[PDB]
RNA sequence: GCCCCGGCGAGGCGCAGGCAGCCGUCGAACCGGGGAUGCCCGAAUGGGACCUCCCGCGGCUUGCCGCACUCCCAGUCGGGAGGGGGAACGCGGGGAAUUGAAACAUCUUAGUACCCGCAGGAAAAGAAAGCAAAAGCGAUGCCGUUAGUAGGGGCGACCGAAAGCGGCACAGGGCAAACUGAACCCCGGGCCGAAAGGUUCGGGGGAUGUGGUGUUGUAGGGCCCGCGGAGGAGCCCUGGGGGCGAAGCCGAAGUCCGCUGGAACGCGGCGCCGGAGAGGGUGAAAGCCCCGUAGGCGUAAGCCCCCGAGCUCCUGCGGUGUCCCUGAGUACCGUCGGUCGGAUAUCCGGCGGGAAGCUGGGAGGCAUCGGCUCCCAACCCUAAAUACGUCCCGAGACCGAUAGCGAACUAGUACCGUGAGGGAAAGCUGAAAAGCACCCCGGGAGGGGGGUGAAAAGAGCCUGAAACCAGGCGGCGAUAGGAGGGUGCG
């Protein structure tokens, strides 16, 4: 995007109105020094089957698998990162994607793959 | 019997279904937010413009 | 330079802020007329300052050659 | 139902279904008065998609 | 910037250019909501007769600022009024000072 | 919300935090381009409207097209134009009073407010019947000065220019007539072509003149003699290269080790990038976590440039002449009304008179006479420099929810008035709903024990003032006299 904008009212209504295929990019994680080596990339778009790795926060340590991805509120879910109700039943919590490392990556896709290749 | 002209029956009509409340679901949906909107009208206090 | 400071800072709390009595800074009335009325030729209330300050206002003297033949020289 | 599954057939085949999914349409929105709250959506937008390819193939 | 950083260590301005980075501040007030979040502090002037790269390589370093002697003006030299700023001339910016006298 | 072509690359189903479900990897959502559908009223137009609904004609085959008024071309067939809307800016007309003059009548307010008509993305103006004065300039419009000057004015209050000078921007063309006399234009069909536009049949115009010529100062043009015969500048795009020009692409470097804390963006220590230390986001104050930023990238249509491609309508120079022509209720005078700084010397209109017309005509601040200087009206077009912002973009010694637009929000909304018209209030849980499982009482709203959370911050939700109210604590409190205070001793 171009945002060469010193205002910030107008950078966070760009941020809070932003079109649907642009959240992909504000939603991108940082990648593993294994993988940033063996494919030339510092960060991808993050994507429901892939494993990361929680860096801030509470839950700090703990690997997982994403299983939500959420668009409208910049927010997603992470199998083993969950706390429970009054009642006992177990809730997903919500983390931004630049708190997460990629540790795996799910290509069975070709795009990502381009993305990969546009960008090594 | 009472001799109404039809396109004043159907304007009538419209402001007769206008006439609700909030549904439950949309107060649910909305964490309490929109609970009354702008346009209850009973016959007894607040008259139309026929 | 020197930049002071305007006078109405110093006359908050002054009620009246320099002018007199509560009654004396009104309209056209407090100046006697708008402009130069009263100076003669049909009301006199300022004919006193017209016959100390400024005589030769009221009245003509003379006549003016046009430009076109007008010349000044060097 | 999709356009290129409608795009095989003739004007005619079209019609017929236009009509079988009207009579649908009418049966669904009595009974829901009374499993997929969704069909009188679809219906209806089939319906449309039918129309649409009907007039860009008469108008060739 | 690095060739810069360099020379500036050897010169010996680099404590006044970290001055600059440790004493910006976020001020106090609603300029925060217009902008104007970070007071930046100014650090050392460097005249040059002509930009040949310089301002380039000098440009990102807090509180530096990179000037010809033709556009040299007062708030470059006395920034809030207040005079006595740390400048590195150079020697074809003294000649061309000799020739504009001023 | 339906279809297609491209992009993006996995989720999506408006504000809007729900129950059930569906769409999408056969490339969706979203973005760019392009199509389809598109009820009634409304200029509203087949004819009528006391209720945005009704009632008909035809002709073709229910399904279909056409049928308003005013006008042009026509012609008993048809082909065309107009009407309504638009914040501010634009052109042309009609035109007050409050007010000031310390009253008021000329004046001022004011060619203002408001009314009527007419256009566009800009409009209007514009190529000297001019300005000047012993020198000269050279179409119009805008900016700065000229200047509160010349001048107007109960010569009062007040009103009020231009030329010139310095700059921005530049550009000049065409009719009428004299001479010629159908050599001409338009519509349809048959052909050729990328096309510029040719050529054929059938019609409409035109001798009350279509086309050719020609467009200016003592001059220009025509005719008349003659020597010369570079209109060739434009237009069409099979071809062609370049460039502008997208949605869109790429874009450096720590989540390193201890303490605090619910959570590091903190403190202390050790490093790195920088053409990037603008701004923002992320559970606290982040150049190195993310978007970006500095800076490199590419681009379909659409547009500019030029090489080539095919094709067009009249043509110069020098001068002679008792030969012709060059705009009429016009120029000008008198009078009345309006207007102007325009004063015996501004412009507009009405009424009564009224020319010359190339051996001619006009202007030069009262009239007229004579000199000298400058020009040729009464017919037409014309870019750029300028004004505006109902829209978009950027920025800020602007406000920060009684402020700032009336409106930070389901606002010109709710609501009031027969109607013209008038017109509010109303922002904030928490990092995360983790939005209180379970037990006793109560008809119930609820109370009490227990739980979540760093913290109840519990939706009657950030902080949570004062006035006011209830209870608890302390001092006084039923023989007593001053605006509720001051000094001194208990």
């Amino acid at each position: 995007m171009k945002l060469d904008m010193k205002q910030p009212r107008k950078q966070r209504k760009f941020l809070y109105n932003a079109p649907l295929h642009l959240r992909g990019k504000i939603m991108s994680a940082p990648l593993s020094k294994e993988l940033r080596e063996k494919y030339g990339v510092r960060n991808l778009p993050i994507r429901v089957g892939d494993k990361v790795k929680v860096m801030r926060g509470d839950f700090k340590g703990v690997e997982g698998k994403v299983v939500e991805v959420d668009l409208r509120r910049y927010r997603i879910h992470v199998e083993g990162v969950t706390h429970k109700k009054t009642d006992g039943t177990e809730v997903f919590y919500p983390l931004h994607p630049s708190n997460v490392m990629i540790v795996e990556l799910n290509l069975e896709d070709e795009k990502r793959e381009k993305i990969i290749e546009r960008r090594a | 019997a009472r001799n109404k002209p039809f396109a004043k029956k159907l304007r009538l009509a419209k402001a007769a279904k206008q006439n609700r409340r909030v549904p439950v679901w949309v107060i649910v949906k909305t964490n309490r937010k929109v609970i009354t909107h702008p346009k209850r009208r009973h016959w007894r206090r607040t008259k139309l413009k026929e | 330079m020197i930049r002071r400071r305007k006078k109405v800072r110093k006359l908050r709390g002054s009620h009246t802020h320099g002018w007199g009595c509560k009654k004396k800074h009104r309209g056209g009335g407090s100046k006697g007329g708008r402009g130069m009325a009263g100076t003669g030729k049909r009301k006199d209330q300022k004919w006193t300052w017209t016959i100390k300050y400024a005589p030769d206002r009221l009245g003509k003297r003379g006549f003016h050659r046009p430009k076109a033949v007008q010349y000044i020289p060097k | 139902m999709k356009p290129s599954e409608i795009r095989e057939m003739s004007i005619e085949e079209i019609d017929k279904k236009i009509r079988e999914l009207r009579l649908e349409l009418a049966k669904e929105r009595g009974v829901l008065t009374m499993e997929n709250p969704m069909v009188i959506r679809n219906l209806r937008r089939d319906i449309a998609r039918l129309l649409t390819i009907k007039r860009e193939k008469l108008r060739e | 910037t690095a060739q810069t950083r360099e020379i500036f260590k050897k010169l010996g301005v680099w404590d006044d250019i970290e001055r600059a980075k440790k004493n910006t501040k976020i001020r106090a007030g609603k300029g925060k909501m217009r902008g104007r979040r970070y007071k930046k502090a100014k650090g050392p002037l460097i005249v040059v007769a002509k930009n040949e790269g310089i301002v380039q390589g000098a440009r990102n370093h807090p509180g530096v600022d990179v000037v010809t002697v033709d556009n040299l003006g007062v708030e470059y030299l006395a920034p809030g009024t207040h005079p006595g700023r740390l400048t590195i001339w150079t020697k074809g910016a003294i000649e061309r000072l000799r020739e504009i006298y001023g």
